């Protein structure tokens, strides 16, 4: 009769508690899933999830993600931005912009242990 | 750091990279699906 | 020199000390909205590790 489903995102939950039927805009071809359904895991795409409740309805705009389905359990494992290879790309570059530095060095730079060792005893004194 | 207290900060190291009697229905493909899921677990561990 | 130098400087510490007894408060309140912050996340790491764990079994 009702099935328990909860959508979930990396920073906060979106939505929890039991349902009757879930609407989802799956890879290849939309999805109903109902009570007992046979395990299936689907890629979405950018668009709204509907939740029919037990006869009331509710819907949330969604921007990717993966569903996890269950006989007992449906889990939704939305994203909160748009995963394009464009915006992707820009913010790696972005990282490397600001990691650009005047002395990159070698790469076999050692041997500052003796400072980190000399303020790790004035921090004792401090306490 | 990890929060071990309110009075603990303990610095830690952890790797990253490297890391059932049903089978679930796969849309589009498996591989496709495991390549997407890796990456959002890593960028999910940073977060945390 | 003498008394009026020092009842200067007992009064410049005094100041700093109130906001430092502020700002440890104001540290734990935000400590207690990072705590919760970080609870958020756990569901969405604790099933995609079985998801991908399942996946490639």
């Amino acid at each position: 009769i009702t099935v328990h489903c909860d959508i979930v995102s990396a920073e906060a939950e979106i939505f929890s508690g039991l349902v009757e039927m879930v609407i989802a805009h799956g890879a290849l071809g939309d999805l109903g899933i109902a009570p007992g359904h046979a395990p299936l895991i689907t890629d979405l795409k950018p668009g709204p999830i509907r939740l029919v409740k037990q006869g009331e309805q509710e819907v949330y705009y969604i921007s990717g993600g993966f569903l996890e389905v269950q006989p007992n359990m449906v889990k939704v494992l939305a994203d909160t931005v748009v995963r394009a290879g464009d915006l992707d790309e820009a913010a790696a570059q972005e990282a490397l912009k600001a990691a650009e530095k005047a002395l990159q060095g070698k790469g076999a730079e050692f041997d500052y242990s003796a400072a980190a060792a000399r303020l790790a005893e004035a921090a004792a004194q401090l306490r | 750091n990890k929060f071990v207290n309110t009075m603990t900060q303990k610095p830690t190291v952890e790797q990253l990279i490297p890391l059932h009697h049903w089978d679930y229905l796969y849309e589009p493909d498996a591989k496709s699906l495991l390549d997407g899921l890796l990456v959002r677990y890593v960028e999910s561990q940073v977060y945390q | 020199a003498g008394a009026k130098e020092i009842r200067s400087k007992i009064a410049s510490i005094k100041s700093t000390q109130k906001i430092t007894n502020a700002m440890e408060k104001v540290a734990v309140s935000k400590m207690r909205k990072a705590q919760m912050r970080m609870a958020a996340g756990r569901p969405y790491a604790e099933r995609i590790r079985q998801v991908i764990g399942h996946l490639a079994n």
